[PDB]
C-alpha cells in the first residue's frame, strides 16, 4: 500500500538545465509558429495532444528541463495544443518506463507517432499516474545529469521501478 | 448462458493473463524460430477450419433460404401435423414482437456486464468506470438522434 | 541467433510491417496518409485560423495541474485539509450526474418507462449497487479537519451528483479492520471495493457511517502529522 | 507436439 | 493525544506492505510483459474488414437494391 | 477544464492551488461546518449529562440562547399581543431547555469533565453573558473550568469563538488577566477575515477544479433562512397569507429532517432550525468590544485598529 | 444487494461440478453393484442358493 | 505425487491428508515434515486459485502469501504439543478443504494423471 | 557512478524489465518478437468473412434493431414526380393523391377485417 502524501517541496536558486530541445529552443507557442520547424512539429504532434484529449492517456511531451538538487525537484516544460506549462516533479516520484509500457497503458490504438518522438527516453510520474516524453532532437547536460543527486546509487529502488507499474 | 461460457473460453484462453508456465511461452518465443514458416498450429489445420467455416454458412444460408423465405421451397417433410408456428414468423404481433425484446435486453445486459464488470485490481480501473459512462451517455445520445432529431 | 538472412525467400520487417497495427512497435516510417504526415503537409492546417482555434477551443493548461503538492481551498477559516480524491471522485461525479440526464431523458423518450424501469431495477440490486453506488455513497471526496471543534468535515457526493459535506467528532471516530467486514460485505469488496483501500477503512461509531478514501488520492504529511489526529 | 519416438 | 488514527494506520499498512517478499515479484515479473501482451479491441482492428463490407454493400446495393421493396411499420 | 467555444478567464490556475498560503474559500452546496441542531434532544429518555459530553451541550445551549435572544428582539419590535403570545411560548420553551441543559452543564464541571474544545469554552462563555439564566458566580466556574482549557488551545480557537469569548469577557468583567486578553486580540488580528478570503465553486462537475464566484451555493441539508422571523414581521397569525406560508415552511421543514436528510445525504442529527448568525448583530456586538478593549488595554490600540481595519 | 453467496467458491464448484448429480448416481451405481452383483448374486446366489 | 485422490475409493479424511500432507497417515511424520508439507500445500492451492485462476489478483496474493508464510513461521517456532499449533493445523485444513476443486488441474508429469500411462515401453527382452 | 537519463542505463532497463532472471546473458527475454504471418494472414481473412457477414445481416435483416430499440427515423424518401404539374392543377391532384393514399389504407384494413371467411 503506497499513499500519495505530499511534502510541499520549493524551487531553489540556481537550478541546472539538463534537458533543451533542439526544436521549440524558442520561447512562446508565437515563436514556434514564427519558426518553420517548430510549426511542423507542433502540426506533427497535434494527434499527440489529441491522445492527451480524447483517449485519456496522460502524458506530456517535455522541453527545457531543469533540476534543483537543493530541493532535489525538475522543472519540465511541456508543450500543449495552447502553450508551453511549467510543471515541477520530485525525483522521488519519478521512475523509468518502456516504450511499450506507455503505449499499452492506454487502452485505445494509439495513432502512428512521429519520428522524433523518442521511445527510449521515456519517463513516469507516479505521484501523477502521468508519462513525460522526450524529443529525440535534443541536447543533454552530460556535466548536469551526472551529478550526484541523480544516481542511480541513490534514486534505486527495485519495488517501486520493477512493481509499482503492472499495466497488464 | 451461452454469453458467460462463450465470453469465459475466448477471453481466459486468449486475452488474459498469461498464466501458463514459462515454458510453454520461452520455447516458442525464442529468436531462432523466426521465420516465414513459423506458427504454432498447422496450415492444412487452419486450411481445413477456414473451409468448414466458410461451407457451413452457405449451407446455413441455403437452408434459410429454402425454409425461413417467404417463398417456401423446401421439400416434403411427409407430415401431416401443421403447427401454426410460422404465423407468429410471417405475421408476428406487437405483444409478441414485445415480448421477444426482453429477451434480447437481459442478453444485453449480460454482455455489459461480462464486459465492464472488474473482478480483480487493475490500474484501469477508473478508467473503466469512466468508459462506462461514457457508453451508456453516447448511447442515449445517440437513440435521441437517431430517432427523432435524425 | 537470428538466421533469416541467411535465406533470400525469407521473410522480412517490410513483410511484418503490416502487423503493426496488431503489434505494437517504434515507429519506423511515416506512411502519406497518416494524421502526422497530412497536418505536416497539408498548408490549410497551417493558417493562423486553424492554429488559433487550436489554440483556443480545447482542454486549457490552466486546469493542467503544476505540482506534486496541492493546496485545495479551505472548507472553513479556521480548518486544514487533509486527503482529498483526484481521479475516481470526478468519475463517480460524472457516474452520478448520468440521473439528471439519463433518467427524466429516458421518462420523456421511451416508449415504455415503465419497462426501462423494471430492467433497471434487478439490474441495480444486482451487479450495479455493490459495483458502483454503494462505494460511491461511503467514497469520500475531501477530508477536512476544523481544530475548534475539534471535528472532522467529510465532502460525499449524493444523487444525481449533488456534493454534500458532513461534520463527525474526532472522538467517534474508529477503524474497522477489513477481517470484519469482508464476509459481510464480499459482494461489495468482489465487484466494486478496488477503487478505494480496503486496509484503510475507518468508521464513526455514533452514526456507523463509513469513510472509504481512494487508493490513488493526495494525504497532506502536515494534515497527518498534526496532533488532533495523533 | 507429439510423444518422444521409442524403440518397437 | 495518543489516538490510532489515520497516520498510525497508514504505517501499518506500508509496514505490511515492506513485510513482503520480492522473491515471488522476481519469479513472476516475466508474466506482465507489456511486448507479449495487449487487448482484445487493440487485437481485432476492424479498419480494413469494414472497407471490405463497404465495398460488399455498395455492390449489393446497385445490383440488387433496384429491386427491393419498402416495408414500413 | 476541457471545453469548446469557450473561454477559462474566471478559472483558478492550478498555480495558485500549488502554492501555499493561497488564501483560498471554498463553497459548496449542502455544507453544514456548524454542528448547531446535531445534539439537541427535545426529549431524552434520561438525564442529558449521561448521553452527552459538555461540548455537545455546550453547543446546544449557545444555539437556543441565540434563539431566545432573537425572538425577545421580535418581542420587542412586535406590537399586536395575539401574535406576540406565540413568540413568548417560543421563549418559555426556549429558556426551560436552556435551564435543563446549563444544569446539566453545571453538574458535568462539577463532577470534573472538563476537557472539550475551544468552541465549548465560547459557547459557555456566550451563555453565560447575554443569556437568560443567572449564576451566582460566573468568573469563577470561568477561572475554574474554561480558563485553562482556553490558555491551552488558544491557537484552535476560530474568529467567532474569540469574538464571543472577548464579548463575554467585557460583558462579565472578567479581564483580570490582561496578558491572555492581550493574547486573544493578538490571535483575532492574526486571523483571517472573510473580505480577505476569496470565495471559489467546483466547476463542471469536476473536484480539483474550482472558479470564482460571488453567490452562495443551496444548502438544503441546512437551511439559515429564519422562516419565524420573516412569519412575524410580515404579517402574523392574523395574517392569513404568512400563517399559510409558515404552516408550508414548517411542513417543509419536517419533511426534510424527517424523511430526506436521513434518506438522501444519511443524516439524522438535524432535527431542528435555527437560524443563521446575524450579520449586524454579530458586526456591532464586535465593535463595541473593540471600543471597551481600547479603554481597557491601552497597549493593544495598533491590534484593535488593524482588527477594525480587516473587517 | 452488498453480501452475495452466489459467486464464493462453494457454489462454484457446486456449479461446475454439474449439480453433483454424477456423483450421486455414481454412489447410488455402486451400491447397486455391491448388492446385486456380488453378496445377492454371487454368495447368496451361487454359495448359498445353488 | 502420485495424484490418485479421486481414485481407490479415498475417503473424505483420506483424501485431505493426501492433499494437506503427501502422506495419507500424518501421525508418522515429524513436526518439521507436517509443518513443511502442510506450508508446501497452502502454498501450491493459493498458487492454483489466486494466480492461475480466473481473473486473479497478484496484489491479494502476494498479501495472502505473505500472512500465510508468517502464520507458518510461528507454526514451525510453535511446539508440537501445543493447542494453538492444532488450531493453526485445522486452520490450514479447513482452507485447503475449502479451496478444494473438483477436476483441480493435475500435472502430467505426476503418475496417474491424463496422458500419465497413454504408451507402453517396450523392454530390451 | 551511472545516473538517471543516461541512454545507456534507460535502455537496459526498458529491455531488462520483464527479463527472465533464470535465463542466462543474451536470452533473457519473454516477449514473442513477430507474430506467425499465415495465421494471421488466414486468421484475418475469416474474421473479415465474419465481419462481412455480421454486417449484412445488421443491414438486410434489422428485425433485431427493430425489437429491441423500436423504428428509428427513417431518412427521407421520396419522388419528385409531382413537381411537373404546377398550379391549380398541381393542388387538386395533390388533394386528390391524398384522399386516394387515405381511402387505400381503410380498404386494406376493412378487406383484412373482412375476407376472414373467405377460404371455405
Ligand atoms: C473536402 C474534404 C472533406 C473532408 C471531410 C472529412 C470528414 C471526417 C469525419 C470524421 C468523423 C469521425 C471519424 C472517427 C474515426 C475513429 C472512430 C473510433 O475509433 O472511435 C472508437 C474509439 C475506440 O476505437 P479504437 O480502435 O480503440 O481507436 C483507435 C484509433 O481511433 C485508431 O483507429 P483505427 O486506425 O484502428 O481505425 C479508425 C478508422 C475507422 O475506419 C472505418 O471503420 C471506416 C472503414 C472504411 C469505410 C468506407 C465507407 C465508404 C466507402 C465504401 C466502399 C466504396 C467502394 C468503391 C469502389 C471500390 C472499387 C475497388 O478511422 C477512419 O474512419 C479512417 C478514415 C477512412 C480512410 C479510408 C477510407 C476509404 C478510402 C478509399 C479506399 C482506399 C483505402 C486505403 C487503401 C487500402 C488498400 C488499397 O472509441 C473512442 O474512445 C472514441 C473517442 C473519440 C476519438 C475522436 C478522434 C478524432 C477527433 C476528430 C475531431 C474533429 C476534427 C475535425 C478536423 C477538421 C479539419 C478541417
Ligand atoms: C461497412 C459500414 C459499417 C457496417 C455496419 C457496422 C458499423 C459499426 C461497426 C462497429 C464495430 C465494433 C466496434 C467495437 C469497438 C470496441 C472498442 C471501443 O469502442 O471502446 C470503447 C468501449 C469499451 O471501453 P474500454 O475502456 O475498452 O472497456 C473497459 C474494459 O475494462 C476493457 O476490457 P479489458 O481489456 O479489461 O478485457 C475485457 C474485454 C472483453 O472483450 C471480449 O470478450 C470481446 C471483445 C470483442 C472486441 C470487438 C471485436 C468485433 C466484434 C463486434 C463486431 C461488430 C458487431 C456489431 C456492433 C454494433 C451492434 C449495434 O473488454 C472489451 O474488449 C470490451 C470492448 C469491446 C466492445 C464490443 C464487444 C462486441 C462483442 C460483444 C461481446 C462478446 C462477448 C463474448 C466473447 C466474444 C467471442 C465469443 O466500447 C464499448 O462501447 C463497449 C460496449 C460493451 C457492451 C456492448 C453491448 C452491445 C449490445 C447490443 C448490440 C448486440 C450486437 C453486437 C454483438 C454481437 C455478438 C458479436
Ligand atoms: C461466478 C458468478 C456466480 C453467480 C453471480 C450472480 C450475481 C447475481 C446474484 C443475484 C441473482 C439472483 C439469485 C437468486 C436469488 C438469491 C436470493 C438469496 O440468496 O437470498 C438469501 C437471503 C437469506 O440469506 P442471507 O444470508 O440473508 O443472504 C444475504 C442477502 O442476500 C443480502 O441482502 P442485502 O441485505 O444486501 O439486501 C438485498 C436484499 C433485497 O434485494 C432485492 O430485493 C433484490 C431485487 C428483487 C427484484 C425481484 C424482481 C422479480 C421480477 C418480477 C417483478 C419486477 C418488478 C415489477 C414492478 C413491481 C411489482 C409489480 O436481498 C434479498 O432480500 C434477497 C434477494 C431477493 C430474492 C427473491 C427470490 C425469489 C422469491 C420468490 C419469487 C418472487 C417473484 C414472483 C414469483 C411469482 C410466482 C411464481 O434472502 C432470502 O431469503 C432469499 C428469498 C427467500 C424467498 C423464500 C420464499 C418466499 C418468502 C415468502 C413470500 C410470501 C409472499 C406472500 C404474498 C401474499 C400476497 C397476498
Ligand atoms: C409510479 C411513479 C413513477 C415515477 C417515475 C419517475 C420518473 C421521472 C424521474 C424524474 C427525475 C428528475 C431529475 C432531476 C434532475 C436534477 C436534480 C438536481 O437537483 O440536480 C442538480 C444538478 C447539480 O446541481 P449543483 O447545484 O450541484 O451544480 C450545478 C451543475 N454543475 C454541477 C454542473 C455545476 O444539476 C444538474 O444536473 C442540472 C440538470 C439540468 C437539466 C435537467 C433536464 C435534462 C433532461 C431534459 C429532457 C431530455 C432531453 C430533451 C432534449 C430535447 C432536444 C430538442
Ligand atoms: C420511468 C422511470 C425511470 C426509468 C429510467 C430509465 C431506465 C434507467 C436508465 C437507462 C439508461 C440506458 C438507456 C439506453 C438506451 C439505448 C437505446 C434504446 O434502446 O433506447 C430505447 C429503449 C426503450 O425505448 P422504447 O420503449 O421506445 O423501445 C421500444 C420498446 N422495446 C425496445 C421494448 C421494443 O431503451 C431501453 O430499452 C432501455 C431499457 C432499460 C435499461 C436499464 C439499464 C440497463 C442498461 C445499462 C445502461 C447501458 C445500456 C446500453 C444499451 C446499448 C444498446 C444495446
Ligand atoms: C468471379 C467473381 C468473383 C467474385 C468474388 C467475390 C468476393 C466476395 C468477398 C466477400 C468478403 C469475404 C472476404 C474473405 C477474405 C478476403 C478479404 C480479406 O482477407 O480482407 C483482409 C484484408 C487485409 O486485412 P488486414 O486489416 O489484416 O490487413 C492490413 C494489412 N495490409 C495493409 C497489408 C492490408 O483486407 C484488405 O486488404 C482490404 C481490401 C480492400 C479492397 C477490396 C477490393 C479489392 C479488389 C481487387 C481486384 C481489383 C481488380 C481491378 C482490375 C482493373 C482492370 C483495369
Ligand atoms: C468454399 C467456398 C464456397 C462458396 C462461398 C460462398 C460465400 C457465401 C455466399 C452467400 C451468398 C448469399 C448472401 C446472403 C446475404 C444475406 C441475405 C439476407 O439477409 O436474406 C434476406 C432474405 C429475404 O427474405 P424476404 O424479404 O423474402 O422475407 C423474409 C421474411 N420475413 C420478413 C418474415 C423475415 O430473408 C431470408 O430468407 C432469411 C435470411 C435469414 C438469415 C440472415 C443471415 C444474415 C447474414 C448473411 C451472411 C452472408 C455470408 C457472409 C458474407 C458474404 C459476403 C460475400
Ligand atoms: C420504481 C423505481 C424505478 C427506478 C427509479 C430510478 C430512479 C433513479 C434516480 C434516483 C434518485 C435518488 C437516488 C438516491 C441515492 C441514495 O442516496 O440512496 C440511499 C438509499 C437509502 O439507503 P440504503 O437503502 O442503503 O439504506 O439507498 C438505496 O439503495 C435506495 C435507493 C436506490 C436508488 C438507486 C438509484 C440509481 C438507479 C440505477 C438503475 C440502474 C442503472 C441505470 C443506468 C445508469
Amino acid at each position: 500500500n503506497y499513499y500519495n502524501i505530499m511534502r510541499q517541496v520549493s524551487l531553489d536558486s540556481n537550478p541546472i538545465v539538463l534537458y533543451q530541445s533542439s526544436t521549440f529552443t524558442g520561447n512562446g507557442l508565437q515563436e514556434f509558429y514564427e519558426n518553420a520547424d517548430a510549426l511542423t512539429k507542433y502540426l506533427k504532434l497535434v494527434p499527440f495532444f489529441l491522445e492527451k484529449n480524447l483517449y485519456d492517456h496522460p502524458k506530456q511531451f517535455v522541453i527545457k528541463m531543469e533540476f534543483h538538487p537543493q530541493n532535489k525537484v525538475l522543472s519540465l516544460d511541456c508543450l500543449t495544443h495552447q502553450g508551453v506549462l511549467k510543471k515541477t516533479v520530485n525525483l522521488e516520484n519519478l521512475i523509468p518506463v518502456p516504450y511499450e509500457d506507455y503505449v499499452q497503458f492506454c487502452r485505445r490504438k494509439l495513432f502512428n507517432a512521429p519520428l522524433f518522438l523518442d521511445t527510449e527516453m521515456i519517463y513516469f510520474n507516479t505521484f501523477q499516474n502521468e508519462f513525460y516524453v522526450f524529443d529525440k532532437n535534443a541536447k543533454w547536460n552530460e556535466e548536469g545529469i551526472n551529478h550526484p543527486e541523480l544516481d542511480i546509487s541513490k534514486l534505486y529502488n527495485e519495488k517501486a521501478w520493477f512493481d509499482s507499474l503492472r499495466i497488464i | 448462458a451461452g454469453v458467460f461460457y462463450s465470453y469465459r473460453l475466448f477471453y481466459s484462453i486468449f486475452f488474459d493473463t498469461k498464466k501458463g508456465k514459462k515454458a510453454i511461452y520461452l520455447q516458442a518465443s525464442r529468436i531462432i524460430l523466426n521465420s516465414k514458416f513459423y506458427s504454432n498450429t498447422s496450415l492444412a489445420s487452419n486450411l481445413s477450419i477456414t473451409f468448414l467455416v466458410l461451407i457451413s454458412y452457405t449451407v446455413i444460408l441455403y437452408l434459410y433460404c429454402t425454409t425461413l423465405n417467404n417463398y417456401y421451397s423446401l421439400s416434403d417433410l411427409k407430415s401431416i401435423y401443421i403447427n401454426n408456428a410460422y404465423s407468429y414468423f410471417y405475421k408476428p404481433d406487437y405483444n409478441f414482437l414485445n415480448a421477444v425484446s426482453i429477451l434480447n435486453w437481459f442478453v444485453i445486459i449480460l454482455l455489459i456486464s461480462v464486459i465492464y464488470l472488474n473482478w480483480r485490481w487493475s490500474y484501469y480501473y477508473t478508467k473503466s468506470i469512466d468508459s462506462l459512462s461514457k457508453f451508456i451517455l453516447f448511447s442515449f445520445f445517440f437513440f435521441i438522434f437517431s430517432k427523432y432529431i435524425l | 541467433g537470428d538466421i533469416r538472412h541467411k535465406f533470400s525467400n525469407e521473410i522480412t520487417d517490410d513483410d511484418y510491417d503490416y502487423q503493426r497495427a496488431m503489434h505494437v512497435k517504434p515507429p519506423k516510417e511515416e506512411s502519406l496518409f497518416q494524421l502526422t504526415n497530412i497536418l505536416s503537409s497539408v498548408p490549410v492546417f497551417k493558417t493562423r485560423f486553424f492554429l488559433d482555434f487550436i489554440a483556443r477551443n480545447l482542454d486549457t493548461n490552466s486546469a493542467v495541474s503544476t505540482s506534486d503538492f496541492v493546496a485545495p481551498p479551505r472548507v472553513h477559516e479556521n480548518s486544514f485539509f487533509v486527503y482529498h480524491s483526484r481521479e475516481l471522485g470526478n468519475v463517480i461525479r460524472k457516474y452520478r450526474s448520468l440521473e439528471s440526464i439519463v433518467l427524466p431523458g429516458a421518462l420523456l423518450t421511451f416508449t415504455y418507462p415503465l419497462f426501462a424501469a423494471f430492467v433497471a431495477i434487478p439490474s441495480y440490486y444486482f451487479m450495479f449497487n455493490a459495483k458502483i453506488y454503494e462505494m460511491s455513497r461511503r467514497f469520500v471526496v475531501r477530508m477536512d479537519v476544523l481544530p475548534h471543534l475539534e471535528m472532522i468535515s467529510v465532502q460525499r457526493i449524493g444523487a444525481f451528483g449533488i456534493l454534500y459535506t458532513k461534520l463527525h467528532r474526532i472522538q467517534d471516530l474508529e477503524y474497522v479492520p477489513f477481517d470484519q467486514v469482508k464476509e459481510q460485505e464480499n459482494y461489495l469488496w468482489a465487484i466494486g471495493g478496488h477503487g478505494v483501500d480496503n486496509q484503510l477503512i475507518f468508521k464513526d461509531r455514533s452514526t456507523g457511517e463509513f469513510f472509504y478514501f481512494e487508493r490513488q488520492g493526495v494525504w497532506d504529511a502536515k494534515g497527518l502529522n498534526h496532533p488532533l489526529l495523533n | 507436439g507429439g510423444f518422444q519416438k521409442y524403440p518397437i | 493525544a495518543g489516538r490510532k488514527l489515520f497516520k498510525h494506520y497508514i504505517n501499518e499498512n506500508i509496514k505490511s506492505n515492506n513485510e513482503q517478499k520480492l522473491f515471488f515479484y522476481r519469479v513472476n515479473r516475466w508474466r506482465w510483459n507489456t511486448k507479449d501482451n495487449t487487448t482484445a479491441p487493440k487485437f481485432l482492428r476492424l479498419k480494413y474488414p469494414l472497407l471490405v463490407t463497404g465495398v460488399c454493400l455498395f455492390a449489393y446495393d446497385w445490383t440488387y437494391g433496384f429491386t427491393q421493396v419498402d416495408a414500413h411499420h | 477544464m476541457s471545453g469548446l467555444l469557450r473561454n477559462f478567464e474566471k478559472l483558478v490556475c492550478q498555480s495558485q492551488l500549488s502554492k501555499a498560503g493561497h488564501k483560498l474559500l471554498l463553497r459548496s452546496p449542502n455544507s453544514t461546518l456548524h454542528p448547531t441542531a446535531f445534539y439537541y434532544k427535545r426529549n431524552s429518555s434520561q438525564r442529558l449529562a449521561n448521553e452527552m459530553d459538555v461540548f455537545q451541550l455546550g453547543l446546544a445551549a449557545a444555539a437556543l440562547t441565540r434563539q431566545a435572544n432573537n425572538y425577545a428582539q421580535l418581542l420587542d419590535q412586535v406590537d399586536k399581543e395575539a401574535v406576540r403570545e406565540e413568540v413568548q411560548e417560543r421563549i418559555t420553551q426556549n429558556h426551560s431547555d436552556l435551564n435543563v441543559y446549563f444544569g446539566e452543564i453545571l453538574s458535568l464541571f462539577k463532577i470534573g469533565k472538563k476537557e472539550c474544545p475551544v468552541q465549548t469554552v465560547a459557547d459557555i462563555s456566550y451563555v453565560l453573558a447575554f443569556g437568560p439564566i443567572q449564576v451566582p458566580n460566573a468568573a469563577a466556574i470561568i477561572t475554574e473550568n474554561l480558563l485553562p482549557v482556553l490558555k491551552e488551545k488558544l491557537d484552535y480557537a476560530s474568529i467567532h469563538n474569540l469574538q464571543d469569548i472577548l464579548s463575554a469577557f467585557v460583558k462579565l468583567n472578567y479581564v483580570s488577566d490582561k496578558e491572555l486578553l492581550k493574547r486573544l486580540i493578538t490571535a483575532l488580528s492574526q486571523k483571517d477575515f472573510p473580505n480577505q478570503l476569496q470565495p471559489v465553486t467546483n466547476h463542471a462537475w469536476n473536484i480539483d477544479q474550482y472558479e470564482y464566484s460571488d453567490c452562495n451555493s443551496w444548502n438544503i441539508v441546512s437551511c439559515g433562512d429564519n422562516t419565524f422571523e420573516k412569519y412575524i414581521h410580515e404579517g402574523g397569525c392574523e395574517n392569513s397569507l404568512a400563517k399559510a406560508k409558515f404552516a408550508v415552511h414548517e411542513l417543509l421543514d419536517h419533511i426534510s429532517f424527517n424523511f430526506v436528510n436521513p434518506f438522501l445525504f444519511r443524516e439524522n442529527r438535524i432535527n431542528h432550525r435555527f437560524a443563521k448568525r446575524n450579520a449586524d448583530l454579530d458586526h456591532e456586538v464586535l465593535m463595541q468590544t473593540l471600543s471597551k478593549l481600547q479603554e481597557i488595554v491601552p497597549e493593544t490600540s495598533e491590534a484593535i485598529a488593524t482588527i477594525k481595519a480587516r473587517l | 444487494m452488498l453480501k452475495n453467496k452466489l459467486i464464493k467458491f462453494k457454489f462454484f464448484r457446486f456449479v461446475q461440478s454439474g449439480f453433483y448429480v454424477d456423483f450421486i448416481f455414481k454412489k447410488f451405481s455402486e451400491m447397486f453393484i455391491r448388492n446385486i452383483f456380488i453378496y445377492s448374486s454371487i454368495f447368496f446366489g451361487e454359495k448359498f442358493m445353488i | 505425487s502420485k495424484a490418485y485422490y479421486f481414485v481407490k475409493n479415498f475417503s473424505w479424511a483420506e483424501v485431505s491428508n493426501l492433499l494437506c500432507y503427501g502422506t495419507k497417515y500424518p501421525t508418522v511424520l515429524n513436526h518439521q515434515q507436517k509443518v513443511t508439507r502442510l506450508y508446501r500445500a497452502t502454498l501450491r492451492r493459493v498458487y492454483a486459485h489466486q494466480v492461475e485462476g480466473y481473473k486473479t489478483d497478484f496484489k491479494q496474493y502476494n498479501e495472502n502469501i505473505t500472512d500465510i508464510g508468517k502464520d507458518f513461521n510461528k507454526m514451525l517456532a510453535l511446539k508440537p504439543e501445543s493447542l494453538e499449533l492444532q488450531a493453526y493445523f485445522k486452520k490450514y485444513e479447513d482452507l485447503q478443504e475449502e479451496l478444494f476443486d473438483p477436476a483441480m488441474i493435475i500435472d502430467e508429469s505426476r503418475p496417474y494423471a491424463a496422458s500419465s500411462g497413454r504408451y507402453y515401453i517396450f523392454d530390451d527382452y | 557512478g551511472t545516473s538517471i537519463f543516461s541512454r545507456q542505463f534507460k535502455k537496459a532497463f526498458n529491455d531488462a524489465k520483464y527479463q527472465n532472471l533464470t535465463a542466462a546473458q543474451g536470452e533473457t527475454y519473454s516477449h514473442l518478437g513477430w507474430i506467425s504471418n499465415v495465421d494471421l494472414r488466414l486468421g484475418r481473412a475469416i474474421f473479415t468473412f465474419g465481419v462481412v457477414g455480421i454486417a449484412f445481416c445488421i443491414y438486410l435483416e434489422p428485425s433485431y434493431f427493430h425489437e429491441t430499440f423500436g423504428h428509428m427515423s427513417q431518412p427521407p424518401k421520396y419522388d419528385l414526380i409531382d413537381s411537373n404539374i404546377n398550379g391549380v392543377e398541381k393542388k387538386l391532384n395533390k388533394q386528390i393523391l391524398h384522399r386516394e393514399h387515405n381511402e387505400h389504407k381503410l380498404d386494406g384494413f376493412v378487406s383484412m377485417f373482412k375476407g376472414s371467411d373467405v377460404a371455405k
